[PDB]
Parts: structure tokens; C-alpha cells; sequence
């Protein structure tokens, strides 16, 4: 239908002033496009900001350390256990995870700077949670602004108390997206975390040592995927930010192999091990059953004939469970239509887990990813189907009102919109306080959200019997 | 694994032998936990005396806070004017946080825009992207007003709002008289509350200021009501209610609760009611105007009383019996409508509805927190229920309210076990419940984590939440209620006596244990 | 002991070790009571499938019941009309037991009369009773109208009711024409329900058989409601609310919602509101009359259908979406008036809201239990809610009400694992929630018994009791909610979705066991 | 004023019509008057009837044996859980008070009688509930009007089974109120239960044997008497009704005293127990520390110097707690005015507890008491004061009126009347879900309930400030 779509675009854009017409054609793609810049100004980006990149998703997972979200109230409150990137702990004891510490900036903090509050703010943190194992202090805007040095604070104060000081210069200014702040946090990790064990001998390690790199454990997502690893024989090491430890982190150089799921929040950091310590890695799918079989067979082929033999052992345990998953569901989604919107991994990776239940993903789009992410795209993506880079919320409108999907996958922000226009919804982000999506278990319960959100009784009543 | 007839989520899949063994090898391989036995000491100390002694000496670390920012309040306030974008002048990470945080509240479309400044912008000013900014968001999403605030990023560097909108508008960007009011909404002044003021007085001045010659007091015969944050439904759907039983002339100066309601019928409505920027231009020809909740509208009171020439009312929130009588009766004498007997009625079921409950409210101990004006308001009517608001928290309270609630404090004998604190947090009140441990708490989600922190050291010294305030995330509706009014009154007397009697229940559901009192009749 | 300061009433104060030794001592030395062993081995047998084939073999034995009978009804009936005296001829302890029953439902005053007949009545009629009962009644009450019913003991020995009534206006103990409406309305058939049915046919014969020839159908251009037995203040006031709404001229015949919620001003209040005389007397006149409850309404369909002349709705109770939106249809087109905007708004908030909430209530099991509309009206909107109705109990259906909701049932995905039970009890019940365990149970408070049953095998079987229905006695002031329109669907969608929620953070508040569940956000 | 209580009387009288008006003329004095008759029709009586009083009252509180109400499905479902005479046990399996058990009449079952109905519902009960330990078939109205013999199919299906199943032909016709029930559920105890160990020697009693008769252990009351009682060195051995076994009741025979609370519920086999085997009987009133004390010391007189030494350190001990309680409660509730109505005891014996918090009871009357009651409550109340036997509603109201009470102590079709009035309310039937109220340390509960109450901040707020 391809001149319907190009001519769609077209008639979307004509709305807007000239200079965003221009930005936003380049955007927008029938399935070659420009990506990961800025956004035009008042058009209703979906995007967040560098901090969120950082705090948000690469550091507040770490378990066992407190991250300082290093400015006003806000930031902190409105990121305070909004993903749910699961973990195991005592919370205000050991782990904390859920809670929100801040050095909640005043006009004098403003006027003054913040680095005596943050050097007090610290020794209480020492006091009140002694069992914390290290300490972030993400910054957001003002902090850059007004030119502080978190870093002097930092060091002189994680020397004075042996303690691990992370420093995150991830200011919500910074970049375009969401995409930058990954970047900072993953150079935070290189610079003050990842190479204290190098002189450290002492870790027994295996042949078959790896680490998931980029999992955030959302609804459990990790955990599902660490179980088939180790059940192929595998050794998981450690577990990039979801449910992570700060000693998991410091171990990651002691791998064999990092199998990295995010691309676009964890290739810096990969790239960077494979450099220095030598460790290979590779991007796997942990989406449904034909990807996950594919990737469980392509990380067995990495090492022995003991880990392949392993590998078909699980693929045939699963086998069945799986089966009965497509036989109850898939009957219920063939042939929907399936639009797509997150950031940067998931509109790409969960197509084949939708085409595993008969459904056809028209339109996909991420929010902050680069162009590596969209020649990954291309190939997952069928002929002629709608493409879309920070898709305005007008867009994003328009765009469903033409194709008319039968399902959307969106976030929070888009979630209600299209509620109300009877198109049904999941979102693809906090999976609808749902999940596991990972793994095999993961797919069970991604095909039962799909049905019973795109086949429920109330889709059928959105208007009145009179009008 | 996975059973097909009976899939499980991950509460209970994580809790099955093969992951439970899983997690137990990487806590033990991977993660050097400390030992548990050491996690259990540590969380008895935070429990103590001791710990909350150290616990308030915190001078730089703020844990847990229970406000937000002011841009949070400033759009809130702006959802509240017809055909209105509000606008947040600065980084737009933050406008994606305050949709976010509103979304899952209400669990609706939150509409808002930022004009995205970036780095370049820090070194050079956000004027080219205020000039862009509303020309796109005018051309886009059609708005009849633009009402725009800040974050933090715009208020460091210092950016003029008032002149980048007058350059817009002489460059051509946005005509010369599409309204676009503004306010400067610095996240580290004050909190979200400070931000509603800041903008309603912006919204008020840009309509006002400037043609006040013409304007008679009290022409229209009608009287201002400006709520303040408000993010329950039912407070703007009952001040509307009562005033129109009362058949009293009224303007609600803000009025979100169409937008935050729109129905499901296949069509999305990103506009839809608000008040009139019509209602906003006649508003100085009000017989007076009546502020809601007056202690986070201090801004509004001076430019209502200074330029409209309004002597405002000295009334507290409409809350509980008393402060909703004093408002009728306000509204009686301001308006000359005499009170009907419709709420007159209404008052006699709320205290009836008081005089049937009271042997299960009487007494009962709590901890509470939020907003300045809600929290005296939620203090002024336990103690008209005869119970006791042991633990008042308001983080962004200041000394002047602290001392008018420790004044209605002290006119009650049901008031003697309570104190009030301002600037102190969540982690704070999480001692102050295990120390001197209350019945329940009043409080939004946040609260659900001091609940299970409390049920760690064991069911005895479990005390639960009983959610009225903002944000609550984790129950779904309770924005469509009611705290205001009579109505208001009844709803959190049923909500309090039956999380009594439920916990009743809880307590004695144990079969030849306690059972002996796990009465039918209650 | 007792320490004045913290007082114990029964619970926690046996739960002291001199009180708990004492009972200790008590039980081994006098009651002789089975070894600890073998109530355990007892009990786990009352939960299998084995005790269940035996308990639905009882043919002679009902064992908590979940129905009341006929003059409760009639007084209910009774008390929804203007400055009426409920009397029910017979036995007073009777009258004891009905007031008793919905003051502490209500908790509210009800007035109601006996004619104290003893045993002397049992061998002469309690004719005397009769003429001295309304004699007394109508002097010392004061009430423009009494309506009689009766108890068992006058049924049995078979009074006439109407010989009886016209011999004390002969003799001159009442007035003439002083409206003495009758139902002879016998414990032993059928239930409070038919009870209900039989007072409101009897009082709309007294109104209307002798004065037919007079009436035209249409003329007064109203509709007329006949609510049922109906114990919920918010479905009386709900019904009314809609059809001002639609500006639809109605007659509620039988309206309580006055009397059994007075205000507490300085005094008592024995009458208040109801449906006037010239209401019931005018009620033919009607264009229609709408059966709000039609299953227990037949013998008054067949007066008002046979004597008025009006052609009864097939409408069914106006619960869910369908449902109400079927009942504002027929009553668009008996009245000719178009349904308002806010209705049609109304029913687009109560479908947001199911979009909203879907997630968490689909696939969901209940058991439920109620008098035969308003179990349906419940099945059919949990069928909507995408919610299965498993279990569907109705110990006063009868077989062809059986029929009507196993065909709703089989109509919808979710009724495939459902059954409906009529005659059957809340014991019954008990062995159906252990052995096909549902996730909770929608029903009254009897229920709560059914729930400590289910807890003493363990937590993982406990399923826990959600308050909908008669008698509500153990919670405050839920008499005054809403389970019709649309309001009533919000409400019960809010009670359902949150309950669910709430058993979520019940089983996810346990510290580095299941707490990685206990979101923020749901 | 005793003229204006005289004057009172006469004034609420002259809306009857004069049938009426003779009889509760009869039936009203000030502190000389008749009780226990009928109840006048139309006239909405307070009183229940003969099977609340022995189903409700009696039977109902024992604990292992399953009560049938032998009828519709009225009774038992009013009647179900609505008294709280609280027990120990396991619910459904070997204990069964708060259950409601019913033959549930059809017309077929009152057309042709429901004895055999009756006889598969024993067999029936049984099988499904292994555990108990004897059956009651309470007869509602139908019963004894049709005709049936509940007796012949208690002692066919009780032989049969090997199990006590005891009729009771409490019929709520039967009597002029919930007393003759009481009557007739002694009766019932007498014929089919008591007498059973008259053979059995076996158990073995102490000189300090007694049973508390006439508790029914409202919130506990019986247990807060047991503990003092026992401290004092006597030994429980039954519990007649409250939390009571069949076994203890069949095991009353062999103890040296019979301690009467309820009188006009258990006088009635008290009297039997010392005719038949030579126990002798005392009353005594465990309501506030005075009444608890003189009682204590009562008791203990009947026994040696161990037990009245016992008597005297248990006074001792609880002497500091209650002396906090009048020193915290009796300041708040000093001559404040109570009114009251209940049934057949507490109109005059709680009348001590509330003196003993400088309270005056004013007024108080009972439902369906007797004479010998009345001659006990001249005693107890002061001059002046307004007595009522079997008040009607409209009465009870225009007492109220004129007399304006600071508190009234009454029942639940009472409550929420008086609470519509400005009157401050507390049940004096269910505690008002609260109690015990037996006791030291039910003085604690009663002593904070009546000032929680008649002190609260919502008997200020009755007016609207805009009325005045
Ligand atoms: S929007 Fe993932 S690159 Fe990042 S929070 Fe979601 S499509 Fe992020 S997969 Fe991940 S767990 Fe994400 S869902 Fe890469 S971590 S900045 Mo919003
Ligand atoms: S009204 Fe007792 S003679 Fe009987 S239920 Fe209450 S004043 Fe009864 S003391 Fe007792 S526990 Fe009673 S309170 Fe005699 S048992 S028929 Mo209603
Ligand atoms: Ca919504
Ligand atoms: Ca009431």
C-alpha cells in the first residue's frame, strides 16, 4: 500500500510551521531515515532526559547502592518506583532500590552551590544506611549550571570514608534523549566502577562465565532469562543494572562472554570490555520462542559441545509449554494489527514474538534511538510498513487513525489516548505492571496480555446503542 | 515453567522452587550480601529510639520527600482554562515526568509541551526556543491559550519569559493577542503547590492588570472559587454542586475536572471545559473571591485583594463540619442566598452518620502527611470524629501553618499526643510509626512502603495505609472521590471506620484463637 | 488485669496468659471437648470433595441460609409509603426480630407494630388483636396509613386478613375509610422477596381495584417504578437521579430512602418522606410501569398488566452496562424523551473506567450469592468486566430464574466454568469455594464465616469476602452506596478492581520474600 | 419532682385509647407496680418472644451441640450470630453457636407436619457434623399449632443414635414474652439433660465446686467473673450457657454452690438443683467494684477462712486498678443522669457499677421481668425515680423528652431514636460491641465506654450553626 503511506505522511505534516516540516519529513519513513537528534519545541515529544537515561534506567537498579538524585524535589519524586526493574532485598536496609534520596535544592543551594550539602548529605547517608555498599550522585540540570564539582566531592569524600563515590554528570540538559544519559552512566561505570577488581585475582572463574549486560529485569524479565542461560550449562556472573549488585559490576571483567540485550543502553559499556579485557560480545533476543531458540543456540555455539547438547536439552523441555502457549493464543491474534512506540531496544526485539502469534506489526518507532538501531530495524520489518523517529504525540494521533490498528504498544503518556479512541492497549514499557515478557515463562504471559487486552468484551461497547 | 490453564505473573513464577534455588546461587556466587543476620540487626536499629534521634539530625539528605516540584502545580492549574496548552518553558524531560506522574493518577491523557532546550540553549538562552515553541505548539495542537511556566534549566540561566513572549509575538511567530500568561515556577523555591499560586496569579494579572478601570465590584453578582491543587474530581464536582443547591452565582477559577474525566467513545478529546478566559476577564466584578485552600495561595490573595479590590474571606479548607458550615455560611452572607434545606439536611446525615460511628473512631491514634491545607483540614476533622492526629507531617509546610495547626490542636483534648512537623520527610515518619506506633496512616501510595517496613518487625507493630491524599498509584479510582464538603466528611468517616472494623476483622479471623470476636454485628 | 491507661475489651484481653491458662483449665477439666487431632482430621474433611457429595444430598437439613422471610419484606415494602405503620398481625416477636434485622443493617430507626397475638388467639383468631391493634396504633403513632401483613402463627390458624380489617371499621375502632392495606403474606412460601411482592400488590389493590372505570393509561404522562426489595439508599436515589436527568416524569412507588436516613438534629423523625396515597391512586394513569426487580415482582406484574392495563418493559434489572443502558432506552421511548448528554458522558466514564481496569479483572473467579434480580445484574456485569462468575447461588431462585441467567452464562466466554445453584445454602457454598476454589466472594456478611473457613485450612485457600448485598451488619455505612446505573457499576468496579489490589499488596508486603511485587504503581 | 413524675405518667397516657390507658397506667410507677402480663396491640413493644428467650437466651450458648429452629427461615436468620455469647471452639466442626441451623418449613412440611422432615434432618446433622455432642429442636410458632410431636422423634431418633436430642416447645406464641421461653428452655434442661450423671459417681469433687448459672458470657462477662472467682480459690466447673459444654451442664449436679446471676432466667432450675439434690443457691452481681467486692466477700462466707484469706488478696490486687478507673472516669461522668431499659436483670443490676461513677440512674425499667424482680429493684434505685415495665415506643420517647437523661442504656431498637434526639447511647443488651463488662476489668471497659460516649465531641454538633 505503499503510496497510501507516503502520501499519509505527507497530509500528517502539512499542520505544522516550515523549519518542523521540513525536521519532522526527514523523521518519518515508509520501510531510509535520520535519527537520535533533537526535538522540535512544543510538538509533544514522547522523550525524557539524560537523567532519566541515567538514574532511571543504567544506576537506580543497582540494589545495594543510594543514588542521589543531586538537585530539586522533583526529578526524584516523579522517578521514585516508576520502573519496575525488580530486585531481592531489604529496602532502607540493604537494598534500596524504591526509594528516593535527594539533596533537594533550595535557592541558597542554588546561590551558593551544592557541594558542602552534598559532602553533608553523604556522612548522613554513612550514618543512617551503614549497610550501603557504594553511592551515585546523579545531577540533574542546575548542578551543571551553576558549576559544581561533584567529582572533587566525590573523591575527597569516598577517599575519607572508603566508600565508592560515583559522580553522574547526567543533567537532564545534556543530549537530545534519554540516549546520552545512558552514555554518561555507562562511562561512569568504566571510570569509577568496572576496574577496581583489576588487580584481583582471587574470583574462581569457569569456561563458561557470562554476564547479561543491558537486562533491567522489568517485571522479572532478567530472571527469566538467567534461568535458561544456566540451565544450558552457563554461569551468570552478573545481571547489568536489574536486580545488580555493586560487587556483580566489579566481577563483570572475570567473564568469558557478555551477551548484551539492550544495544542502545549497553554497547559503550561492551565495547569498552572487549577492549581492555579481551571479552567477546554478542546481541541475543530473549522475545519469544523462535528468538529465544535461535539466540540460546547462537550464544551455545560460543563455547562447547557440552553447552549445545545442554542447549537442545532445554529447547525440548520447553518445547511443549510453549506449543500449548501458541495453540490457546495464537488461534485468538491472527492477522491483528499490531503498531509499536517505546525508546530504543523493544521495537525492534518484540516483532518476533508477536509474528510467533500470528500478528503483523505495521508500524513500529523508537523515541531516542540512533541509526544503528533502525539498520537493525529494516530487516524485522516487513515491506511498506510505517516507520517513525520521536514521533510527535499529533503524529503518533494521526498516524492510528488512518492505519487503524488492532493493537497499540506504547507507553504510559500514550496509554488513555487511544483507549478512548477503542483501539486496545499495552504498554510495552512497564508491560502493564505485568511480565515477564523474557525467556520462555516470559512468553506465556506476553501471548495471555496480548489476548486479553485485544479480545476483552469492553473493546465492543465504546459507543452508546443511541449514539 | 510454565503451566498453560494457569499462567502465572512474576508474584507467584519467582517463588517456584527452580528460581527460588536460582536466585539463592546468585545472591551467593555474585552479590557479597551482607549476612542476614547482620540485615536484621540493622533494620531492629532504624526501628529505635536511637536511630530517629539520628534520623533528625539530618540536615542535607532528604529521604522519601512528600511534595514535588513548582511546574508540576503550574500545569495542573493551566489544565484547569479552556483550550489551554500548558507550556513548560525549559528541558523537556520534566514535561514527560509531569504527564507521566498526572497519567497514572488519574489514569488519563495528561496534554502538556516543552519547548526542548538543550545545551546550546544554557550558553545562549531559550529565546529562539520560546519563538519556535509556540508558533508549533499554536499550529499543532490548536489551543486558545498557551500558559507557560519553567524548570529549573530556564530559571539558572535566567531567561526573561515576559520579553522572549513579547519578541514572539513581534517576530510574527504567535499573533499579537493569543494569550499567552506566564509565570517563573523555580523547582527549588517552594514546592508543586507554590507552582499552582505562581500560575493562577500569572493567568490572573495577563487577564486583569491592565484594564481594571473598567470594573465594579460585586456587578456580577457572582463570587470567585479558586481550588488551588486539587486532584480529586469530586472536590471540584461538590464546591459546584453545593454553591448551584445554594443557587449562588460562582466562578471556578481553574476547573480541570472535564479534561481529567473525558469518556471513552472512540474519540480522544485532548480539550475539553475549563474555565472561560471570558470568566477570567470578568472576574474583578465578583462580589469577593474565596480561596480554597488559602495556605498555598498567598501569591493570589495579594493580587485578588491589591488589584481586584476583593476583601477575601478568612476561611480555612472546606473540611470536616465545622470548616464546611463556616463556608456556607460565608457563601450566605457574601452572596445573600440563604442556606436550602438540602444541606442542611446533609449536615444532620453527616452527623448522624457521626454519632453511629463514633465508638469505633474514638480514641484512634494516626500518623498523616501532605499538602498544607488538606492535612489541617484532615486534623481538623479527626478531632471532630474524637480521634487523635498523633503524627501530622507536611513537608512543605512552614512555621506560620505549623503554628495555626498547633493552635487547633490545643483547643481539643483529642489533640494533647499530637505534634506537628514541617521540612520532614517519609523516612522521618517511618520512626516516628515504629516509636510511637499508631493505628493507621492517611497518606498517599508512598506510604505503602512504610506499611510493609512496619510488618518486617511484625504483624503487632503493623500499621496500615489508609490512602486519601496525591499521588495514589496503586489502587485504581479513588481520584474520582471526595474530601471537601459534607460529602467529603462522609466519605472519609466510611473510609476510617471500616478500615478499623476490616483490621477488626484481620485480627480476630483466627479459628479458636481470636475468632471468639469476629462479630456479625458490628 | 487491665492497665488504665490502654484498656483491653475482649480482644486482646483473653489473649492475656492468666485468661488464656483459665480457658486452658475449662476445657481439660469439664467440657470433655475431641482431642485437638481429630477436630483437625474433622475439619480437613469438610473441605473435600467427599463432604461435598454429602452436603448437596441434604434433602430435610438447610444450614445457614441466604434468605429471610415473607413480612420482612412487607414491611420494607411498607415503609417506602407516606406516614405508613408496617403491622404484622400476629406474634410480636416477629416484629422484634424485622426491626432488629434492618437497624442493624440501616442503622437507622425502624418502626413497625405487632398485634401481640398469644395463645389465646391461637384457639379464637386473633380477631380482637385486630380491632384493639389499629385501634391503639392509629391514636398513639399517628400514621395516615397501616399496612398489614402477617406472621406464621395467624397464617397457620388462618385469619382473615380482610374480614378481620372490615369488622373493626364496623365496630369503630379505626375510621371508615382510614387505609387499611393487606397481604397475607406466610413465612413458609417462598421468601422476604415474595413478601415484598404481596404487600405492594396488596396496596396497589387497595388504591385502585374499586375505581378503574375512571382511569386512562397515558395521562398523566409518567412512568412507574416499583424498586423491589431494596436496600441500598443509593439505587432508590440513583433511579430518581436519571429520570430528572432525562427530565422523564416519574412515580417511585414504595420510596424508603427518607425514613431510613433521617438527620440527627435534636429530633426524631418516625415518618419521613415515601410515596403519598395520590400516587398509588393516580398510578394507573401511568403511560407504564417498569419493574426494577422483575423475578421478584410476578404477582404484581400480573394486577398491574391484568387491572391497569399497562404493558409491563421485559426489562431487566438495571445493572451493568447493558442492562442500564437497556433500561434508559425503553424509558426513552415510553416517555418520548431523549437520553441528556450527561447520561450518554456517564456511560463513556463507566467504559473508560472498565479500559482502565481490565487487566487486573480479567480471568477472575468469584463465588456470589443474593436475592435472583440482583444476582444477575451481578453476573452479567462480571461477564462484561471479563470476570467469571463461577460459582452463582441463590437459595430463593426458582427454576425458571435457573434458566434465564444459565442462558446469560452461556452466551459469554466467561460463564463456561459457571453454575447456578438454586435452593441451595451458604454451607453448600462453603464446600464449593474450598474445592473449586475461587479468588473472592461477592455477598453479604454471612460470608465472613465462609472466609475464616477458608484462612483456618491456610492462606493460600483463604478466599476473601467483598460486601455487596443484605444484611451488610459488620462495616459502617455501606447502606448508602450504589449497585444500579451506571453509578452503581462505577462503584462496584472500584469495590472489585481495588479488592483485588489490595490481596496483591497483602501477598507481596513481605520483606525479601515476595515484596519484589509491591509496586508503586498498578 | 415526684408530682411532676406523677403528673409525667398521666400526661404520656392520654394519647392511648382506654383499654390501654388502664393497663400501662398499671404498668408505670414511681419508686408500686404489676409486670410479667401481655403487651397491648399496635403499641410497638420493645419484647421479643418465647423462642428468643430459650433459643436465643438458653440453648443457643451451648457451645458442642447443635440447636435446630424448627420452622421457617425467620427466626433463625434474625436470630443468627445476633447475641454475643462468646465461646471457645472450632466452628462447623466441634463447636456450632454462631451457626444457624433450620428445618426451613415449606407449605408441604406445616400441610402435613414436619416430623419426618424432622427425623432425616437428625440424620442428616450427624453425618455432617460428626463431632457434636447432642441436638435441640427448637419449636417456632408452627409446631405446636400443627400438631406435631417433636418429643416422640427427640426420643425414637435420640435411642436410635445413642445421642441427647432434646425438644423444646418454645414456640414463640407460647408465654407474653421472652421469659416463659426462659421458663420452658429450664424445663427442657431438667427433663432431658441435667439428670443424666445421677448414676455416675466418677467425677471427683472438691469442697471449693461451684457453677456460675445465668451468665451468658456477653463480650466475655462470664470469663472476667471465672478468673476472680478461681483466684478466690473456687473451682468452676460450669458455665450455664456462656461458653458452656453439655458436659458441664450434666456435671452442675455435682458442685457444693449454685451462683446465680441471671435470677429471672435460672432461678427457675436453681430451685430444682437444691429440691432434687440439695445444692444450695445465692445471687450475687458482678457489675462495678462495690457489687464485685460485696459479692466476693458473699461467696467466701459460705466456704472456710482459705477462701475468704483469698477473697481478701484478691480484692487487694485488683483494689489499685479499679481505684484508676473511678479516678480517671468517675471526674468525666459525676452526676450525670442515666436512663434505662433492658430485659430481665440488668435494669437493676448495673445500677451499682454506674454509682460507682457518681452517676444517678434516674430512671430504668425491664421488658419482660417479674414481680419478684421489681421488689429487688425498689432497693436499688433512689426516690422519685420513674420505673417502666414493658415501655412502649412511644413511652420510652416522651419520658426522655421531659426527663432529658445525659445518657440512655438500652436496646438496638432503641439506639439510633435516641441518638436523633441529642441523647448520648449506649447498648446495654450487646455492650454495643464492646465489653466485658463483668468484673474489675470489665468495670475498665464499662467505665471508658459510657464516658467515650456520654463525653464525645458529637453530641455538640447536633444543631446547625445557622438554626440558633
Ligand atoms: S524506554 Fe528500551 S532502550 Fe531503555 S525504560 Fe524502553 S524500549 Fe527505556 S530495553 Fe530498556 S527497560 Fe526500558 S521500556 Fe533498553 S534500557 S531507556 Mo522504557
Ligand atoms: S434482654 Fe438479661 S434477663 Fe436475659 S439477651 Fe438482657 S437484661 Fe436478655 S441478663 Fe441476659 S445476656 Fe441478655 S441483655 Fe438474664 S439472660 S433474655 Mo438482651
Ligand atoms: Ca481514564
Ligand atoms: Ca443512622
Amino acid at each position: 500500500s505503499r503510496e497510501e503511506v507516503e502520501s499519509l505522511i505527507q497530509e500528517v505534516l502539512e499542520v505544522y510551521p516550515e523549519k518542523a516540516r521540513k525536521d519532522r519529513n526527514k523523521h518519518l519513513a515508509v520501510n531510509c531515515i535520520i535519527s537520535n537528534k533533537k526535538s522540535q519545541p512544543g510538538l509533544m515529544t514522547i522523550r525524557g532526559c539524560a537523567y532519566a537515561g541515567s538514574k532511571g534506567v543504567v544506576w537506580g537498579p543497582i540494589k545495594d547502592m543510594i543514588h542521589i538524585s543531586h538537585g530539586p524535589v522533583g526529578c526524584g519524586q516523579y522517578s521514585r518506583a516508576g520502573r519496575r526493574n525488580y530486585y531481592i532485598g531489604t529496602t532502607g536496609v540493604n537494598a534500596f532500590v524504591t526509594m528516593n534520596f535527594t539533596s533537594d535544592f533550595q535557592e541558597k543551594d542554588i546561590v551558593f552551590g551544592g557541594d558542602k550539602k552534598l559532602a553533608k548529605l553523604i556522612d548522613e547517608v554513612e550514618t543512617l544506611f551503614p549497610l550501603n555498599k557504594g553511592i551515585s550522585v546523579q545531577s540533574e540540570c542546575p548542578i551543571g549550571l551553576i558549576g559544581d564539582d561533584i567529582e572533587s566531592v566525590s573523591k575527597v569524600k569516598g577517599a575519607e570514608l572508603s566508600k565508592t563515590i560515583v559522580p553522574v554528570r547526567c543533567e537532564g540538559f545534556r543530549g537530545v534523549s534519554q540516549s546520552l544519559g545512558q552514555h554518561i552512566a555507562n562511562d561512569a561505570v568504566r571510570d569509577w566502577v568496572l576496574g577496581k577488581r583489576d588487580e584481583d585475582t582471587t574470583f574462581a572463574s569457569t569456561p563458561y562465565d557470562v554476564a547479561i549486560i543491558g537486562d533491567y529485569n522489568i517485571g522479572g524479565d532478567a530472571w527469566s532469562s538467567r534461568i535458561l542461560l544456566e540451565e544450558m550449562g552457563l554461569r551468570c556472573v552478573a545481571q547489568w543494572s536489574g536486580d545488580g549488585s555493586i560487587s556483580e559490576i566489579e566481577l563483570t571483567p572475570k567473564v568469558k562472554l557478555n551477551l548484551v540485550h539492550c544495544y542502545r543502553s549497553m554497547n559503550y559499556i561492551s565495547r569498552h570490555m572487549e577492549e581492555k579485557y579481551g571479552i567477546p560480545w554478542m546481541e541475543y533476543n530473549f522475545f519469544g520462542p523462535t528468538k529465544t531458540i535461535e539466540s540460546l543456540r547462537a550464544i551455545a555455539a560460543k563455547f562447547d559441545e557440552s553447552i549445545q547438547k545442554k542447549c537442545e536439552e532445554v529447547i525440548a523441555k520447553y518445547k511443549p509449554e510453549w506449543e500449548a502457549v501458541v495453540a490457546k493464543y495464537r488461534p485468538r491474534l491472527e492477522g491483528k494489527r499490531v503498531m509499536l512506540y517505546i525508546g530504543g531496544l523493544r521495537p525492534r526485539h518484540v516483532i518476533g514474538a508477536y509474528e510467533d502469534l500470528g500478528m503483523e506489526v505495521v508500524g513500529t518507532g523508537y523515541e531516542f534511538a540512533h541509526n544503528d538501531d533502525y539498520d537493525r530495524t529494516m530487516k524485522e520489518m516487513g515491506d511498506s510498513t510505517l516507520l517513525y523517529d520521536d514521533v510527535t504525540g499529533y503524529e503518533f494521533e494521526e498516524f492510528v487513525k488512518r492505519i487503524k490498528p488492532d493493537l497499540i504498544g506504547s507507553g504510559i503518556k500514550e496509554k488513555f489516548i487511544f483507549q478512548k479512541m477503542g483501539i486496545p492497549f499495552r504498554e510495552m514499557h512497564s508491560w502493564d505492571y505485568s511480565g515477564p515478557y523474557h525467556g520462555f515463562d516470559g512468553f506465556a504471559i506476553f501471548a495471555r496480555d496480548m489476548d486479553m487486552t485485544l479480545n476483552n468484551p469492553c473493546w465492543k461497547k465504546l459507543q452508546a446503542p443511541w449514539e | 515453567s510454565q503451566q498453560v490453564d494457569k499462567i502465572k505473573a512474576s508474584y507467584p513464577l519467582f517463588l517456584d522452587q527452580d528460581y527460588k534455588d536460582m536466585l539463592a546461587k546468585k545472591r551467593d556466587g555474585f552479590e557479597e550480601k551482607y549476612p542476614q543476620d547482620k540485615i536484621d540487626e540493622v533494620f531492629q536499629w532504624t526501628t529505635t529510639k536511637e536511630y530517629q534521634e539520628l534520623n533528625f539530625q539530618r540536615e542535607a539528605l532528604t529521604v522519601n520527600p512528600a511534595k514535588a516540584c513548582q511546574p508540576l502545580g503550574a500545569v495542573l492549574c493551566a489544565l484547569g482554562f479552556e483550550k489551554t496548552m500548558p507550556y513548560v518553558h525549559g528541558s523537556q524531560g520534566c514535561v514527560a515526568y509531569f504527564r507521566s506522574y498526572f497519567n497514572r493518577h488519574f489514569r488519563e491523557p495528561v496534554s502538556c509541551v516543552s519547548d526542548s532546550m538543550t545545551e546550546d540553549a544554557a550558553v545562549f538562552g531559550g529565546q529562539q526556543n520560546m519563538k519556535d515553541g509556540l508558533q508549533n505548539c499554536k499550529a499543532t495542537y490548536k489551543p486558545d491559550m498557551i500558559a507557560v511556566s519553567t524548570t529549573c534549566m530556564a530559571e539558572v540561566i535566567g531567561d526573561d519569559l515576559n520579553a522572549f513572549i513579547n519578541n514572539s509575538k513581534k517576530e510574527g511567530f504567535i499573533p499579537d493577542e493569543f494569550p499567552v500568561p506566564f509565570a517563573h515556577t523555580p523547582s527549588f523555591v517552594g514546592s508543586h503547590v507554590t507552582g499552582w499560586d505562581n500560575m493562577f496569579e500569572g493567568i490572573a494579572r495577563y487577564f486583569t492588570l491592565k484594564s481594571m478601570d473598567d470594573k465594579v465590584v460585586g456587578s456580577n453578582k457572582k463570587i470567585n472559587i479558586v481550588p488551588g491543587f486539587e486532584t480529586y474530581l469530586g472536590n471540584f464536582r461538590v464546591i459546584k454542586r453545593m454553591l448551584s443547591e445554594m443557587g449562588v452565582g460562582y466562578s471556578l477559577l481553574s476547573d480541570p475536572e472535564e479534561v481529567l474525566d473525558t469518556p471513552a467513545d472512540g474519540q480522544f478529546r485532548m480539550y475539553a471545559g475549563g474555565t472561560t478566559q471570558e470568566e477570567m476577564k470578568d472576574a474583578p466584578n465578583a462580589l469577593n473571591t474565596v480561596l480554597l485552600q488559602p495556605w498555598h495561595l498567598e501569591k493570589t490573595k495579594k493580587f485578588v485583594e491589591g488589584t481586584w479590590k476583593h476583601e477575601v474571606p478568612k476561611l480555612n479548607i472546606p473540611m470536616g463540619l465545622d470548616w464546611t458550615d463556616e463556608f456556607l455560611m460565608k457563601v450566605s452572607e457574601i452572596s445573600g442566598q440563604p442556606i436550602p434545606a438540602s444541606l442542611t439536611k446533609e449536615r444532620g446525615r453527616l452527623v448522624d452518620m457521626m454519632t453511629d460511628s463514633h465508638t469505633w473512631l474514638h480514641g484512634k491514634r494516626f500518623a498523616l502527611w501532605g499538602d498544607p491545607d488538606f492535612v489541617m483540614g484532615l486534623v481538623k476533622f479527626l478531632l471532630e470524629l474524637g480521634c487523635e492526629p498523633v503524627h501530622i507531617l507536611c513537608h512543605n509546610g512552614n512555621k506560620r501553618w505549623k503554628k495555626a495547626v498547633d493552635a487547633i490542636l490545643a483547643a481539643s483534648p483529642y489533640g494533647k499526643n499530637a505534634t506537628v512537623y514541617i521540612g520532614k520527610d517519609l523516612w522521618h515518619l517511618r520512626s516516628l510509626v515504629f516509636t510511637d506506633k499508631p493505628d493507621f496512616m492517611i497518606g498517599n501510595s508512598y506510604g505503602k512502603f512504610i506499611q510493609r517496613d512496619t510488618l518486617h518487625k511484625g504483624k503487632e507493630f503493623e500499621v496500615p495505609l489508609i490512602r486519601i491524599g496525591f499521588p495514589i498509584f496503586d489502587r485504581h479510582h479513588l481520584h474520582r472521590s471526595t474530601t471537601l464538603g459534607y460529602e467529603g466528611a462522609m466519605q472519609i468517616l466510611t473510609t476510617l471506620v471500616n478500615s478499623i472494623l476490616e483490621r477488626l476483622d484481620e485480627e480476630t479471623r483466627g479459628m479458636q484463637a481470636t475468632d471468639y470476636n469476629h462479630d456479625l454485628v458490628r
